């Protein structure tokens, strides 16, 4: 992996832009859900918040392949 | 406190930032301890690692583990060394 994320987006998934996500590499030291746009702008997010885990869990299909 | 709000500082600075990769299974570190999230300048949090490279060597850094990197530790938007070099180099 190329990035890794250093601080969690603490606000609302931005749901009506979301276009894709992913998750970061496991030799990042923090463990991280990225949200893409569909403008391109990526979020960072912590897998273990109940919100990040459900919008993950629901939108299983938006994953990066 | 109703007079102060913090919250769009840290939103604007939680985009991934690209790390460099290394050869004995250690976390990826960033090359010192700032980046930048659609313009603006960010600073990692304390504890981060980090790699802290002089300006010459971070001409010497290839694709290939042919640099030897100091590792470090972030403080104040300081990349501390901490003794520790590993072959770090960038991922294509």
């Amino acid at each position: 992996g190329r990035e890794c994320c250093l601080e969690y987006f603490k606000g609302a998934i931005p749901l009506r832009k979301l276009k894709t996500w992913y998750q970061t590499s496991e030799d990042c030291s923090r463990d991280a859900i990225v949200f893409v746009t569909v403008q391109g702008r990526a979020i960072c997010s912590d897998p273990n918040n109940k919100r990040v885990k459900n919008a993950v869990k629901y939108l299983q299909s938006l994953e990066r392949s | 406190n109703s007079t102060e709000y913090y919250d769009y500082e840290e939103a604007r600075c939680a985009c991934p930032a690209r790390h460099l990769n290394n050869t004995n299974g250690t976390v990826l570190k960033p090359l010192g301890c700032h980046y930048f999230c659609n313009g603006t300048l960010c600073t990692a949090p304390d504890g981060y690692p980090c790699y802290n490279l002089t300006a010459q060597q971070v001409r010497t850094l290839t694709t290939y583990p042919n640099t030897s990197c100091a590792v470090g530790v972030c403080m104040k938007g300081t990349c501390v060394k901490n003794g520790t070099m590993e072959q770090c180099f960038k991922t294509p």
